[PDB]
């Protein structure tokens, strides 16, 4: 039942030290850029389709395998075709 | 006495890296034909204990141009999760037997980019406003290069938990089937933790003597952690039930050599000039990662060698 | 008190054990300090680390010759230093401005702007008397913090 | 557009050269730097001094050259005074005049490789550089700044030694230049850090008035080292490097071969030195010896007067230039006819070599711009011309 | 003459590309070269322990000013003012006077150790060889008000040592 | 710039900003400006004849109001101590709090400042300088 | 080259503690026995049962063949 009593010591230790750091032992008495935006959108697209790629090692101790074989390879295809049309235009990146 | 196991892991790991800035320079010293700390030690070993006193004597002046609730908030989480990530890690016995923990390391390391976006933004102008952005923008690109090739060895090791990972490497040193992955493991982990070849890394220059030391102490905490994380994964050691001591003897001493590698690569190479730095990921790294992702699926199938779970 | 005054033989020892200097390379006295950084008279790890960000400094070093186009920029960096600071200027053109002294646009002294504590003489001080000036500076710290609030 | 002034920042390199950047988002396309951090009042100051007394203010004009400066001054004065220097003296001006090039071309690579950010080739070569300042102290007077070349030739003879020392020094140097060949040439990242950067090759690369490298290594074969003599300097054999295209990496590879020429010339110069005298004999310019200025009557009156005032220089303008190890070195020394000279205008490199940063920079990054500067090898205090 | 460096067309055949393909893909470069040239760590660190060890010099090295005198004390200076007229920083200032014995000596004698640019011409201008650049770099006081040397430093400073000075002149006066 | 009385105000970032003591009766005294203080000494240091004839320092125009405490939070928009901190350099809940709220505009027959001239400084122009809080622009 | 060897024997020894400490806690908390791990819910059901029938309230003690004879 200590998980939850496991990190509570860790976070009370960090917030303690700043009080001896920033507090009481001190006592002193945007322009837009398009090329720096599209990579964040591009990342989140490949961030989703690795979570659908994620349940693989439990998907091997299974039934008839060629269903799980030929379909799991298909997600990598859609992850790769998505590159190639986007590879036609990346910008100064 | 569960509580005394906690304090005998948090406190004895702070001295593990507080006495490393010494080792940082001496390894840097004996390449340049020069000696270590000479006057204070005598062997250097009395240097960082005095320097730790200075940063809490010297006055931490605060920016009048910033908020206060946000400015100390980023050092709160800096020791929070970057020390929490130590917890379900075996030596040979972890503090917590998590049923799945490899996802748990990535779940905590993904919030490391969520700290740098604080300190540059809530502080000030230009440098602290635009310069602190790009550093998130490089370190968002190194989870997809991290997590995919991570998944390609769970296909052969067997499951998510880390306790079975020792038994499945008792004869192997699993770099031998994954020496292409060994580069793209170590290169990508080097790049996330903000070190000398992969550096562009105003998110430090505003911190005075008080809270600069934290985001120098937490950053070092990461780097031995990516050493100890590669240690259990690639270069697995032998295990003895009747002799648990012999595990830890040849456990940290292997991670200590890879700890020197970050100090050793730093003494060779220049930077990468940011436009190339992401260009060498998508154009160059990522197509090989998908190919080897397809590789570790078909081959345990075309072996009838599926790992049991 | 013997109890309290024992403490400042650690703190006033600790500040003279870790100095993080700034250097202002302006003229030929900059080059000789680089040879002190070169590992013959290896400047690192005798108490003192190499270069450092402008925020985290204790001992600033003005080297070379000051012009009136640099007199504002010197004071602004001098404000941003924390409190237990010291100014040590090498070079004979930082003590009266060497010769160039009768010129129309050279700061006369590097003393009428900042208060400086240790004066090393010479066109280039030969990176041999300059470690001697630094060991003079750690010898200068015999001050006290206790028996200041304990007296008044 | 953001108008950051990344310069006064004491970010290693040389905390100076404060400029503006009107960057168009990420590319720069407009750069207008400011100079004048050290103006020092130099050219006005010499107008009150004499010829021998003004001489070290040529020495402190670089940071590096100690015998290549004052080489451009005595040779700019001896033409006015109808003097050839004696032949033993000319073999020393070529020896130290071909030893300062083994100080610029070490500093011109390491300090460029420090802005870039490499640590270890800065410490791996200055530790070998210490074996060379012992020469300067043994011969003239000090660590660096030596009032050693005079208008009357060499000051004094170099003592016993310095011939089994230089031959000892120069026989173990090509291994050290074979180190940096492994450090930078065959490497890819530093090659990838500098290829096709600063491609300036047209006739405006000469209409900007550039001197050498950031010349001939970009194309046009010309130099002041075998079309114009100095002293006994044509009687030695060497070749001059030429790179392929007009970028920085084909002006970098001049400097590796340039240091592979100065070793040949030193190993060629030592075989050819005759015994002889030091100074010019007619003693209206050279001071007489110390054992002479204590015996005869003629020695003191041509000693005691030769320090109250200086020489007697005829009028008429003059001009010359020599090979500074980063460029030409113009001196337009106006003479008036007394012990004190008139106007002394100097041309140093960097006037051309940094006004042409406007052409060279644009179309590129911001991180390119710091990598541009350490290729021209620009030193401030020397832009005080 | 000429030399055309970095001017070499590639091989472009079947086998020699495998030397350029193994280079990029498996990194036979950058480790055989750059991981071995760094280590190369086993050499001896050539560092001088400065408060204990000291480096080399030369017998003609410049430094602190001092004044000499004859056998039993005579003030070798004759105040012939020549060191003043060649000082580039005009750090010399001398007022002389006939002392009551009859021979002229000095009253004020100054070296602006701030202004002093160390051209050393004073050492090469005195006919009776009075002022000598003494080879000791011992310095670094704490005020600007102190380094202006009056006379009664310099005769004292010329008499903290003489055997240090008197041996260097006697080993070097034949050259000059 | 760095006195105690005017920096006693706006160093009161607290859970309540109370004046002394929730009353606008006696406030305020005569805040003479610091340039006038150092100018009075240097005129008197060779005046001559200024011995015995003691002098008084006039303040601004004229007495002052309660508005000063409201004037703080309006425009501010609401040295050998120790190595860590001094244990007692307090706000002193003692006779400190009354030594300023006792105004005593005293006898005008002292000469004492305008005759030792010339000292004439308002308050509204020098108030931008000493006050410094988080807005700093508007 | 010698002086770096005391540098290695400080931070590397500082990692020897928690692997030694934890293996001298769970071994000590169960009396020279390793801790019963539970990853699947069928595995926990043994500990949920056997603690109720061990002797009083413990999961690190056994009964043996001599319990019911
Ligand atoms: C058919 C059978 C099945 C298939 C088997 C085939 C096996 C193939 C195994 C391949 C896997 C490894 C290759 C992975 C890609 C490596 C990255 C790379 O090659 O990028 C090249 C990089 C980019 O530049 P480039 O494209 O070369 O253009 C310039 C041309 N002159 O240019 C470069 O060369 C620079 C190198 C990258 C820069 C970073 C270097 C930093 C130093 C890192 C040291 C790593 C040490 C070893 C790793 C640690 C061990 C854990
Ligand atoms: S005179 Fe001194 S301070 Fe000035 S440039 Fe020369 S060495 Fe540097
Ligand atoms: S050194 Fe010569 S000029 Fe100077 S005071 Fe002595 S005698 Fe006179
Ligand atoms: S030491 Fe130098 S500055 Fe001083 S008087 Fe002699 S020549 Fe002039």
């Amino acid at each position: 039942m200590n998980l939850m009593l496991a990190l509570l010591t860790n976070f009370t230790l960090a917030t303690l030290l700043v009080i001896i750091a920033f507090w009481l032992p001190q006592l002193n008495v945007l322009p837009f850029s398009m090329k720096f935006f599209l990579v964040a959108i591009t990342f989140l697209l490949f961030d989703l389709e690795i979570a659908l790629l994620l349940p693989l090692p439990w998907a091997s101790q299974t039934a008839n395998l060629n269903t799980m074989l030929t379909m799991a390879l298909f997600l990598i295809i859609l992850l790769a075709v998505s590159l190639a049309y986007e590879w036609t235009q990346k910008g100064l990146e | 006495m569960f509580m005394i196991n906690i304090l005998m892991l948090i406190i004895p790991i702070l001295l593990a890296v507080a006495f490393l800035t010494l080792v940082e320079r001496k390894v840097l010293g004996y390449m340049q034909l020069r000696k270590g700390p000479n006057v204070v030690g005598p062997y250097g070993l009395l240097q960082p204990i005095a320097d730790a006193i200075k940063l809490f004597i010297k006055e931490p002046l605060r920016p009048a141009t910033s908020s206060a609730s946000m400015f100390i908030l980023a050092p709160i989480m800096a020791l929070g999760l970057a020390l929490t990530m130590w917890i379900p890690l075996p030596m040979p016995y972890p503090l917590i037997n998590m049923n799945l923990g490899v996802l748990f390391m990535l779940a905590m390391s993904s919030l490391a980019v969520y700290s740098i976006l604080w300190s540059g933004w809530a502080s000030n102008s230009k440098y602290a406003l635009i310069g602190a952005l790009r550093a998130v923008a490089q370190t968002i690109s190194y989870e997809v290069t991290l997590a995919i090739i991570l998944l390609s060895v769970l296909l052969m090791s067997g499951s998510f938990t880390l306790s079975t990972l020792i038994t499945t490497q008792e004869q192997m040193w699993l770099i031998l089937p994954a020496w292409p992955l060994a580069m793209m493991w170590f290169i990508s982990t080097l790049a996330e933790t903000n070190r000398a070849p992969f550096d562009l890394t105003g998110f430090n220059v505003e911190y005075a003597a008080g809270p600069f030391a934290l985001f120098f102490m937490a950053e070092y905490a990461n780097i031995i952690m990516m050493n100890i994380f590669t240690a259990i994964l690639f270069l697995g050691t032998s295990h003895n039930p009747h002799m648990p001591e012999l595990y830890t003897i040849n456990f940290t001493i292997k991670s200590l050599l890879l700890t020197m590698s970050f100090l050793w690569i730093r003494a060779s190479y220049p930077r990468f000039r940011y436009d190339q730095l992401m260009h060498l990921l998508w154009k160059n790294f990522l197509p090989l990662t998908l190919a080897l992702c397809m590789w570790h699926v078909s081959l345990p199938i075309l072996t009838s060698g599926i790992p049991p779970q | 008190e013997y109890v309290v005054a024992k403490l400042d033989d650690l703190i006033n020892w600790a500040r003279r054990s870790s100095l993080w200097p700034m250097t202002f390379g302006l003229a030929c006295c900059a080059v000789e300090m680089m040879h002190m950084a070169a590992p013959r008279y290896d400047m690192d790890r005798f108490g003192v680390v190499f270069r450092a960000s402008p925020r985290q400094s204790d001992v600033m070093i003005v080297a070379g010759t000051l012009t009136n186009k640099m007199a504002p920029a010197l004071r602004k960096v001098y404000d941003q230093m924390p409190e237990p600071r010291y100014v040590v200027s090498m070079g004979s053109c930082a003590n009266g401005g060497g010769y160039y002294h009768y010129s129309y646009s050279v700061v006369r002294g590097c003393d009428r702007i900042v208060p400086v504590d240790i004066y090393v003489p010479g066109c280039p001080p030969t990176a041999e008397a300059l470690l001697y000036g630094i060991l003079q500076l750690q010898k200068k710290i015999k001050r006290e913090k206790r028996l200041r609030i304990w007296y008044r | 557009n953001l108008t950051l002034n990344f310069g006064p920042q004491h970010p290693a390199a040389h905390g100076v050269l404060r400029l503006v950047m009107e960057l168009s988002g990420e590319m720069v396309r407009k750069c207008d730097p400011h100079i004048g951090l050290l103006h020092r009042g130099t050219e006005k100051l010499i107008e009150y001094k004499t010829y021998l007394q003004a001489l070290p203010y040529f020495d402190r004009l670089d940071y590096v050259s100690m015998m290549c400066n004052e080489q451009a001054y005595s040779l700019a004065v001896e033409k006015l005074l109808n003097i050839q220097p004696p032949p033993r003296a000319q073999w020393i001006r070529v020896l130290f005049g071909e030893i300062t090039r083994l100080l610029n071309h070490i500093m011109a690579v390491t300090t460029h490789a420090l802005d870039i950010g490499a640590m270890t080739p800065f410490f791996w070569m200055f530790e070998e550089r210490e074996k060379m300042f012992e020469f300067y102290e043994r011969v003239s007077g000090a660590r660096m700044h030596a009032a050693y070349v005079r208008p009357g030739g060499v000051h004094q003879d170099l003592p016993l030694g310095l011939m089994d020392d230089i031959y000892e020094f120069s026989k173990n140097f090509s291994l050290r230049i074979d180190e940096l060949e492994e450090m930078l040439t065959n490497n890819r990242i530093w090659r990838n850090r500098t290829v096709d950067i600063g491609i300036v090759t047209a006739e405006d690369a000469l209409n900007y008035g550039f001197s050498g490298v950031m010349l001939r290594g970009s194309g046009i074969q010309w130099d002041l080292r075998k079309t114009q003599p100095y002293d006994v300097y044509d009687q030695v054999e060497f070749d001059v490097p030429i790179g392929s295209r007009g970028d920085c990496y084909d002006r970098y590879l001049c400097r590796v071969e340039e240091m592979r020429q100065s070793i040949r010339i030193i190993s060629q110069c030592l075989n050819k030195m005759p015994p002889g005298e030091i100074k010019v004999d007619d003693a209206k310019v050279s001071p007489p010896k110390r054992a002479e200025m204590k015996t005869s009557m003629e020695s003191l009156i041509h000693h005691f007067k030769l320090y109250t005032e200086g020489y007697q220089v005829p009028p008429g303008a003059t001009y010359t230039a020599i090979e500074a190890p980063k460029g030409e070195f113009g001196v337009y020394l106006v003479s008036d006819g007394s012990s004190r000279p008139y106007r002394c205008k100097i041309k140093a490199p960097g006037f051309a070599h940094l006004a042409g940063l406007d052409k060279m920079s644009k179309g590129h990054m911001l991180a390119d711009v710091v990598a541009i500067i350490g290729t021209q090898d620009i030193v401030f205090g020397e832009v005080d011309r | 003459t000429y030399k055309y460096v970095n001017l070499r067309e590639p091989s472009m055949d079947m086998k020699s590309v495998t030397d350029r393909a193994a280079q990029t893909l498996l990194w036979t470069e950058l480790i055989r070269g750059l991981g071995m040239t760094l280590s190369y760590l086993f050499r001896e660190p050539a560092t001088i322990n400065y408060p204990f060890e000291k480096g080399p010099l030369s017998p003609r090295f410049r430094g602190e000013h001092a004044l000499r005198r004859y056998p039993s004390g005579e003030e070798r200076c004759i105040a012939c003012k020549l060191c003043e007229a060649v000082c580039p920083a005009q750090a010399i200032t001398i007022e002389a006077e006939p002392r009551a014995d009859g021979s002229r000596r000095t009253t004020r004698y100054d070296i602006d150790m701030t202004k002093c640019i160390y051209c050393g011409f004073c050492q090469e201008a005195c006919p009776v060889d009075a002022i000598v650049e003494g080879p000791n770099f011992e310095f670094s006081t704490e005020t600007h008000e102190e380094l202006l040397y009056n006379k009664e430093k310099l005769l004292n400073n010329g008499d903290k040592w003489e055997a240090e000075i008197a041996a260097n002149i006697q080993a070097d006066y034949l050259y000059r | 710039r760095e006195d105690r009385f005017l920096n006693y105000f706006a160093n009161i970032r607290w859970f309540g900003g109370v004046p002394l003591i929730s009353l606008g009766k006696k406030t305020v005294k005569q805040p003479v400006y610091i340039v006038d203080v150092t100018k009075g000494i240097i005129n008197a240091i060779k005046d001559p004849d200024a011995r015995g004839k003691t002098f008084a320092f006039v303040g601004p125009s004229r007495y002052l109001l309660f508005d000063l405490v409201q004037y703080v939070f309006a425009v501010a928009h609401r040295i050998g101590r120790l190595f860590e901190i001094s244990p007692f350099e307090p706000w002193t809940t003692r006779d400190k709090v009354e030594r300023i709220h006792t105004t005593d505009k005293i006898l005008p027959h002292l000469p004492g400042l305008e005759d030792l001239g010339v000292e004439a400084t308002p308050l509204e122009l020098k108030a931008i300088e000493v006050l410094r809080r988080h807005r700093t622009y508007r | 080259w010698f002086e770096v060897l005391p540098g290695i024997a400080v931070m590397g020894v500082c990692l020897f503690i928690p692997g030694m400490a934890t293996a001298r806690i769970h071994r000590f908390s169960n009396g020279g026995k390793e801790k019963r791990v539970a990853h699947y819910p069928y595995q926990w059901y043994l500990m949920e049962r056997d603690r109720r029938v061990s002797g009083v309230n413990r999961s690190y003690v056994s009964k043996g063949l001599e319990n019911i004879d």
